[PDB]
């Protein structure tokens, strides 16, 4: 209970926060006021154009990589197991994969942003 | 009402998946999907797997944010749709949230639903462990036998790790 | 066996390689300044970007 | 070995960072093996009670088993009071 | 499909020992020294029965033990035990280490007046035998009898006779 | 599995995974471990023809364990009457119930 | 059943109708991709903790793992579809009729 | 599918020819509708109207086959005073083939539709009375 | 509660065997306050 | 592709397989597939045009969704029956969700929309990979569950495949198509013996692996993949329009060729239990194959089409090509029948 | 035995003689492999590669060796199995008390 009522207060006082912010001010809205931001002159195109990601494949490998630490994260439990011998072997040898998947992408320029 | 704490969670659940199954804007689906993920975590805490529900919960945020990312380089229009822009988005979304409430109201009217198969509304509390007194976590010791016992599964998770760098490169190597 | 349907059909390249749309990817424009700490406040860089 | 050390100098001056990593990695998976510890930390991972100690019946024969937890016989922890 | 058997109330009911759990905890090493063997005995009826049914009248026989363990630290160590207890229930994980001073109060007095010593390290857990009069029991998982077996198939192995028989083929 | 070359070489793969009533880390048991051990020991080298009839006691038992369906409609009995007690003041539960 | 199996099973349906009803985005099927290993995730989750497996503990784990590859792979192709036709549309994807 | 067939043979031929009717339109209107389904899902229409325009064609010339076929092979034995004779079902396929001809505005059709239905049917009513199985069981 | 209902017997089994079952929830706490049952479910996992 | 790269993303091709085909747990099983899909995309890709990107994304589209239902039917089975083993399943959902979810995998009937399109799009090779090797672990798994699987279920993709299968090759001119069409039909007879005796479902594989395999290797070998491209074959190396009539008889089941024996022992094995119309249907059926293989006869080795002028400067090199195993596979292809009863290895 | 091409128990059964008909067409089949290798790589198809064509020939032969025992092994398991399940249902597998035709009748149809 006591996480789900901190949680609720939390944002029921950010919610306040906006709502006394919208409220509570004296407005005048117009067009020219509420118009798109770009250094005093008109944009030029939509903001919703394609924005072309250059590392876009460092984000791909980001999802793998993301994933190795919900595979290493239990290595605290278990290095409390009687079977240290496998344990130690297995730890070591999903780190190193990792580290060579990391060198392979490095050594084969996957890490350099497309132009 | 209380006890009724991963019910609720599960009709959030269903609800976040009628907003990305309905495909409005990816921008809109991540959403969606990242609301499932929240309560999908607080169901599978509630079953006692902190660390399942904190993980799923990590990955998908993660995942999500590569998405939102992709969206607008690549999934982006003029006029990106939300569930009420679209006739077809609007009616597969009305359609899910009416085909969830009447499963619930029946449910809830009657402790009972069938919905093809029949499932027990009396709250979910019921099926739970009566008898607990171990000075652990039950999930901990079973996700860390990863490394003594799933001496198989490391090698063959790690591998398909491995070549999915591997593969990704060739596959985006034009 | 033709019909109606498959009338635009045409046999597919001999290589298996169709030609690149000529369509051109447009890259977005920006105002970089006249209002803007880096542009001196009276530079107006119109600028196009890829990312 | 003359070849190896203008190499490793190389990268010294280089990449630094990479020669730390490869270093600490190699000491990570060597040590364990020369250690003389080593040993110890399975033994103290086997002397940690999770579980209850279920006890045995006594069927007459089984002089090394305990009858009382203070009697002599049975599993000492000795060498973990002095480690 | 039967009904189950439960016990009487008045089968169940039993003196019972209502003291806090940072009073278990101060006195659970002397405890464990003291009142091991009917203890033993009545963990051994559980792993072995698999029934909290068969196991009562030794359950019973556990809180009696209890009682009386209690029932001396009060006649001799009521004080210095009051301490230590009350040292322990101050911390959120009633930890031993926040209290070695007053454990050493009322470890001194239980040995001067009562002659008890604490466990060692490792005591405790040790596997410990017990002897016991109650019968093993013979079917604790009430296990119907099992199927028989298929007949094995053994004998001399020899030749197909005639071979495959495969339509025309002679071999 | 379709080549059996863990039996054939004596490695174990993924047979420890397979039942709850194998062993887990420090002994912990799944809430059904009897019920499984009784089915796949009444079960055992007698085929699934066979298992399919001449273990369908043990086997529904273990069923009702995993999913409880006939406990939970026995208490939506029980549950349901009571409220049709409660509400025509015929039944009152007692101070602890 | 439970009544929270409702739930997630309707979550998996909604998802399953959800890939296979396709509208232009490829994005937005691939969302509906992760959002069945999502519901089988919590499913799985579920019953394993429920009944005690412990040993199953790791395997929600396991198979996210091996749902990022699958949306690492099919972002992969989505990058390749999109710089041939500027977009992930998947009325382009037809040359092969 | 299953029940609709069983009550289809549940009653007895040659009688209740009502019923029969119903059966038979009933496994019409379902195989009408299955193609209906792949037809528009396959080859989109271009507007809702007429994709309900080729729902309608399909499924009713489905309906009707089935039931003249129940008709026709009911009406047959009642005159003929043969329940369990072949050829009821015979003169039943091939008046379903000439309603798929007529429905179709085409006589190649309808005579090859006849034959095929025709013959068709004849087995089926052959297959229950020897008991043939078409998915059997494994028993051997 | 059930004396009126026909076709019940009271404190009946669902299982075959006559091995005793460990109860669930809602087996033991089936009858009782919420706030009891409330505690003996999720008291574990809310506390804090 | 680094040449190491290509047999280090072909070695996990065959692991995921090899681990389907000895896993007794279903998350490795389940696990061995996702192996297999991940190393095979980028076959698909490996030479980056935009055919071979479509068809490496209707792959992938479709391999994830059967994944999908094959972990739901995993997920049902241990809610219903507490275990993870491979073999028959504990609840009738789950048969249905596997069984259609393998059935997608293999590209059978009516989920087969797939086969021709992605076949089509990828090389030679990777085509071969697709319709031979792909087609292991799927059978593994179907081979372990039979005892579980709907007979109406089964039967009736069997019965689809086949036809399907045989009106789709009528109308390619494309070699990779009219693969793709035959693929499906024959993996029809696979999967309708199956319920039966699943020795003739691995017989019925091996043989139709064997044949398919000789046909791929000798379009690579003289890189033809039309037609019109593969009726120029006589006017450069003659004994290949000739091995090519032989195999393409055999694919036709016609006696005393080896194809012959896998359509053979299958109609044995459904009417020793009585199941009569279904084998007769099924023969008359296959007889659409042939007549789209005897086309191919007709334009590769029993005439001559008209060749052209630069044909000339290829007579003055020799093949190149590795064909690997060929003139053994093609032997097999074809002279196999008199050793019929060497089938009982299967068991 | 599981998952063993020949298991222990098949050594009771006589190997295949060395010149069976069935071995000697596997050795054929070999010899034809050897000719067509010549013929698609376009070498004089009776001469070249002689010790090609020997490999060709003692390959297939050492492999159907081994098939052929296994096949056999397979059909005296097949017998055994039959047999000893006869031996354990003899209720099933009853002796027919045979008529002579002297005894049995048969309606005669007439080819008029
Ligand atoms: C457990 C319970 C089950 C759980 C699921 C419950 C549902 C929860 C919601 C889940 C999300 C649904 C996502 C729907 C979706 O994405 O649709 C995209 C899909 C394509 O969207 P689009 O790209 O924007 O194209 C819009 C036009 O339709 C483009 O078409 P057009 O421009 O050509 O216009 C003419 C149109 C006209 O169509 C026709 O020809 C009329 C046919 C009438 C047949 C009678 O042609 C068609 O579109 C033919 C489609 C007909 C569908 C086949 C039906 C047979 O839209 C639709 O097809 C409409 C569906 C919306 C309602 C969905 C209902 C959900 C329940 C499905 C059945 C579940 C059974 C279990
Ligand atoms: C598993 C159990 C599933 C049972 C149902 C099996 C049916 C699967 C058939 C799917 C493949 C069929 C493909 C095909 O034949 O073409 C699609 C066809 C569209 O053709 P259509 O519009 O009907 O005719 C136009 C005339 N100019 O659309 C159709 O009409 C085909 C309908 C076949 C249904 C019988
Ligand atoms: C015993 C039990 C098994 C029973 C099953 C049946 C066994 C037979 C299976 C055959 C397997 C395939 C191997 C066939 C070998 C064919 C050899 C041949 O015909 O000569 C090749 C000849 C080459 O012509 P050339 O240019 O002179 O030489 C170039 C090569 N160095 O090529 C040509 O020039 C011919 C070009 C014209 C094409 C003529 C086509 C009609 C004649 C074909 C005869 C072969 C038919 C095979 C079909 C199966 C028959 C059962
Ligand atoms: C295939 C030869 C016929 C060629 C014409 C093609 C006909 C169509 C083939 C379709 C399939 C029908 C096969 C019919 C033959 C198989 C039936 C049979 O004969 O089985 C028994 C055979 C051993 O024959 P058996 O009666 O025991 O006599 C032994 C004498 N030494 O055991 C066997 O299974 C062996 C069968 C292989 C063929 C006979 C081998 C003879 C030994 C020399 C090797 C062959 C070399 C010559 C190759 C001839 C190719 C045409
Ligand atoms: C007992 C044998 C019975 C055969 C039954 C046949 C059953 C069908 C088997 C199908 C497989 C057929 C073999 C595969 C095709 C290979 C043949 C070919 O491709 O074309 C014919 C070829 C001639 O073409 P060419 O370019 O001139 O080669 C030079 C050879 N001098 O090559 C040829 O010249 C013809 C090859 C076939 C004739 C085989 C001869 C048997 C071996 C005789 C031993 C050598 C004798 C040498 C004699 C000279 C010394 C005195
Ligand atoms: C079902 C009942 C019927 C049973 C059928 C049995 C089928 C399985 C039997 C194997 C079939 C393949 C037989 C291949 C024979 C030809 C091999 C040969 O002569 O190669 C010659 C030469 C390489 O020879 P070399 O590598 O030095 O031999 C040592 C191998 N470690 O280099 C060359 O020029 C050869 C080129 C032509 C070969 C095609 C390409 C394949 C390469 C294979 C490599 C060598 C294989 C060694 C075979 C040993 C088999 C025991
Ligand atoms: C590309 C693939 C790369 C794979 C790389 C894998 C690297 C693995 C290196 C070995 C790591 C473990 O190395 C091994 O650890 C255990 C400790 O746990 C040591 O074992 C030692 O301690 C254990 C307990 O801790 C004692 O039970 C044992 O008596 C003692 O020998 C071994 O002496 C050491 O050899
Ligand atoms: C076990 C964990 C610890 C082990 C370390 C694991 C990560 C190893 C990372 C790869 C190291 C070798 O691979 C890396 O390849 C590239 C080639 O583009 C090399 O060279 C490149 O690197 C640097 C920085 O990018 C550039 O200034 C240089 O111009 C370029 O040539 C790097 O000098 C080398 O470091
Ligand atoms: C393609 C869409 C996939 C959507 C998947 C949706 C979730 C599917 C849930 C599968 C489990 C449903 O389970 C189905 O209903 C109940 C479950 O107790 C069973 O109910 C029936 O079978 C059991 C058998 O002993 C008995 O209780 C009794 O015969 C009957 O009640 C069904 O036999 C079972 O097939």
């Amino acid at each position: 209970m006591n996480l789900m009522l901190a949680l609720l207060t939390n944002f029921t006082l950010a919610t306040l926060l906006v709502i006394i912010a919208f409220w509570l001010p004296q407005l005048n809205v117009y067009s020219e006021k509420t118009s798109p931001y770009e250094c005093g002159f008109d944009p030029m195109g939509s903001a919703r154009l394609p924005f072309s990601m250059k590392f876009f494949l460092v984000a791909i490998t980001f999802l793998l990589f993301d994933l190795e630490i919900a595979l290493l994260l239990p290595l605290p439990w278990a290095s409390q197991t009687a079977n240290l011998n496998t344990m130690l072997t297995m730890a070591l040898f999903l780190i190193i994969l990792l580290a060579v998947s990391l060198a392979y992408e490095w050594t084969q320029k996957g890490l350099e942003w497309t132009e | 009402m209380m006890l009724y704490i991963v019910f609720i969670l599960s009709v959030i659940f269903v609800m976040g998946f009628v907003g990305f199954s309905s495909k409005p804007s990816p921008i809109y689906g991540g959403l969606g999907l990242i609301v499932s993920g929240g309560v999908g975590c607080g169901i599978v805490l509630n079953f006692g797997g902190s660390f399942l529900g904190l993980m799923v919960f990590l990955i998908y945020l993660g995942g999500m944010m590569v998405v939102f990312g992709y969206t607008t380089a690549m999934a982006t229009e003029q006029y990106p749709e939300i569930w009420l822009s679209n006739k077809a988005v609007l009616g597969a979304f009305v359609t899910g949230l009416l085909m969830e409430f009447f499963m619930v109201y029946y449910v809830l009217k009657d402790k009972e639903v069938e919905v093809v198969f029949e499932f027990n509304g009396l709250g979910d509390w019921v099926i739970y462990d009566t008898g607990d007194s171990g000075f652990f976590s039950e999930e901990a010791m079973g996700i860390a036998a990863l490394y003594s016992y799933g001496t198989w599964l490391v090698i063959v998770t790690g591998w398909s790790l491995l070549i999915g760098v591997v593969v990704i490169m060739e596959i985006t190597r034009g | 066996y033709p019909t109606k349907e498959t009338a635009h059909w045409k046999p597919p390249p001999w290589n298996d390689v169709d030609p690149p749309k000529d369509t051109l990817v447009s890259n977005l424009t920006l105002n970089f300044g006249p209002q803007h700490p880096a542009a001196h406040g009276v530079l107006r860089l119109v600028m196009e970007l890829s990312g | 070995a003359e070849r190896v050390a203008a190499f490793l100098k190389n990268v010294w001056a280089k990449e630094p960072v990479l020669v730390a990593s490869f270093a600490i990695a190699g000491l990570a998976v060597i040590l364990p093996t020369l250690s003389p510890y080593t040993k110890y930390s399975l033994m103290i991972n086997r002397a940690t009670p999770y579980n209850y100690p279920v006890p045995l019946r006594d069927d007459g024969n089984m002089p090394d088993v305990p009858s009382h937890p203070q009697d002599p016989q049975g599993p000492s922890l000795e060498w973990l009071k002095r480690l | 499909p039967g009904i189950v058997e439960l016990p009487s109330l008045e089968d169940l009911k039993v003196q019972e020992v209502k003291v806090s759990s940072s009073v278990l905890k101060a006195a659970a090493h002397h405890y464990g020294a003291q009142c091991d063997k009917p203890n033993k005995e009545f963990m051994l009826c559980r792993w072995e029965e698999k029934d909290p049914r068969r196991c009562l009248e030794e359950g019973k026989l556990v809180n009696q033990c209890a009682l009386e363990f209690f029932r001396q630290i009060k006649r001799h160590c009521a004080e210095p035990f009051t301490e230590y207890w009350t040292c322990i229930d101050y911390s959120g994980l009633q930890l031993f280490r926040r209290c070695r001073k007053q454990q050493a109060q009322f470890d001194e007095c239980v040995l001067d007046k009562l002659g008890w010593v604490r466990p060692d390290l490792g005591d405790l857990s040790k596997v410990t035998k017990v002897k016991t009069d109650r019968p093993l029991p013979e079917n604790p998982y009430h296990s119907r009898a099992r199927p028989e077996p298929n007949p094995e198939v053994e004998g001399d192995l020899k030749p197909a006779r005639h071979g495959s028989r495969l339509f025309f083929w002679t071999m | 599995p379709f080549f059996d070359v863990q039996k054939r070489l004596g490695v174990d793969l993924d047979r420890w995974m397979t039942i709850q009533s194998a062993e887990q880390p420090h002994k912990i048991p799944s809430r059904c471990h009897a019920f499984e051990k009784e089915w796949i020991e009444c079960a055992h080298g007698i085929g699934s023809i066979r298992a399919e009839k001449e273990c369908k006691i043990e086997f529904e038992d273990f069923r009702e364990c995993l999913l409880r369906q006939k406990t939970m409609k026995r208490l939506h009995a029980i549950r349901r009457q009571r409220e049709k007690l409660i509400k025509e003041g015929k039944y009152t539960p007692p101070p602890h119930h | 059943m439970s009544m929270v199996y409702m739930n997630i099973m309707m979550a998996f349906t909604v998802s399953l109708v959800g890939l296979l009803m396709y509208r232009s985005h490829l994005m937005s099927s691939l969302l509906c991709l992760e959002g069945m290993m999502l519901s089988l995730f919590v499913m799985a989750a579920l019953t394993i903790l429920n009944s005690h497996f412990t040993l199953a503990s790791m395997m929600p784990i396991i198979l996210l793992v091996f749902a990022a590859c699958e949306a690492a792979l099919g972002l992969s192709l989505l990058v390749m579809v999109s710089n041939t036709y500027g977009t992930d549309y998947v009325q382009n994807l037809n040359l092969l009729q | 599918a299953k029940t609709v067939l069983r009550q289809y043979w549940d009653i007895p031929e040659g009688t209740e020819c009502h019923r029969k009717t119903y059966a038979t339109t009933s496994i019409g209107g379902a195989a009408g509708l299955v193609v209906s389904a792949y037809s528009v899902a396959l080859k989109t229409p271009t507007s809702f109207l007429e994709g309900v325009a080729r729902t309608g064609r399909y499924t009713f010339t489905a309906a009707a086959i089935g039931a003249i076929f129940g008709l026709t092979s009911c009406i047959s034995a009642q005159v003929r005073e043969k329940p369990d004779d072949p050829l009821n079902y015979l003169i039943g396929g091939c008046a379903g083939g000439l309603i798929l001809g007529a429905r179709t505005r085409s006589y190649g059709i309808g005579a090859a539709a006849c034959a095929y239905m025709g013959l068709t049917a004849a087995l089926v009513k052959m297959g229950q009375l020897e008991g043939w199985q078409v998915f059997a069981e494994p028993k051997v | 509660v059930m004396k009126d209902v026909p076709g019940w017997k009271v404190g009946e089994s669902v299982f075959h065997t006559t091995r005793w079952v460990t109860p669930m929830m809602g087996e033991l706490y089936g009858l009782r306050a919420s706030e009891e049952v409330l505690s003996a479910t999720y008291g574990f996992i809310w506390y804090t | 592709m680094n040449p190491i790269i290509f047999i280090i993303i072909l070695l996990t091709i065959m692991l995921g397989t090899i681990i389907v085909m000895i896993s007794s747990h279903w998350l490795l099983v389940w696990i061995g597939f996702e192996m297999n899909m991940l190393a095979i995309i980028p076959i698909m890709m490996k030479n980056h045009n935009p055919r071979a990107t479509e068809a490496s994304t209707k792959y992938f589209l479709t391999q994830s969704t059967a994944s999908m239902l094959l972990m739901m039917a995993v997920i049902i089975n241990l809610m219903f029956s507490g275990q993870w083993t491979v073999m028959k399943l504990f609840n009738p959902m789950a048969s249905m969700l596997m069984t259609m979810a393998l059935a997608m995998k293999l590209g059978m009937a009516p989920f087969h929309f797939w086969v021709p399109e992605v076949t089509q799009g990828i090389p030679l090779s990777s085509g071969l990979i697709l319709l031979t090797w792909q087609k292991l672990a799927p059978m593994s798994v179907l081979y372990q569950i039979f005892p579980s699987i709907n007979l109406n279920l089964i039967l009736t993709l069997s019965v689809l495949s086949i036809l399907i299968g045989g009106w789709g090759g009528l109308n390619q001119t494309q070699l990779r198509k009219i693969m793709a069409y035959s693929s499906i039909a024959h993996m029809g007879w696979m999967t309708a013996v199956l319920p039966y005796n699943p020795t003739m479902t691995l017989l019925n594989l091996i043989i139709y692996i064997i044949m398919t395999s000789t046909m791929f290797t000798m379009f690579m070998a003289n890189s033809t993949t039309t037609t019109l491209s593969l009726s120029h074959t006589w006017n450069k190396t003659p004994i290949m329009t000739v091995l090519i009539l032989a195999t393409l008889l055999s694919m036709g089941g016609l006696p005393p060729l080896s194809g012959f024996m896998p359509k053979w022992m299958i109609i044995q094995e459904m009417t020793k239990n009585n199941s009569i119309i279904l084998p007769t249907f099924m023969a008359i059926t296959a007889l659409l194959n042939l007549y789209f293989y005897m086309r191919l006869t007709y334009s590769t080795t029993l005439t001559m089409f008209p060749s052209t002028n630069n044909m000339k400067m290829k007579w003055q090199f020799p093949l190149m090509k590795k064909m690997t195993f060929l003139p053994t596979m093609v032997v097999l292809s074809t002279m196999m029948l008199p050793l019929t009863p060497m089938l009982s290895v299967l068991e | 035995a599981t998952f063993q091409f020949l298991p222990d128990e098949a050594r009771s059964l006589p190997p295949p003689k060395l010149t069976d008909p069935r071995l000697a067409f596997v050795g054929f089949l070999g010899y034809c492999s050897g000719l067509i290798d010549n013929a698609i790589r376009r070498r004089p198809v009776l001469l070249a590669g002689l010790h090609r064509q020997l490999l060709y020939i003692t390959s297939f032969v050492f492999v159907g060796y081994y098939l052929l025992k296994r096949q056999d092994y397979m059909y005296a398991v097949r017998d055994h199995d039959m047999f000893s399940y006869i031996k354990s249902h003899p209720e099933d597998f009853p002796e027919k008390d045979k008529k002579t035709y002297g005894e049995v009748f048969e309606e005669f149809h007439p080819v008029r």
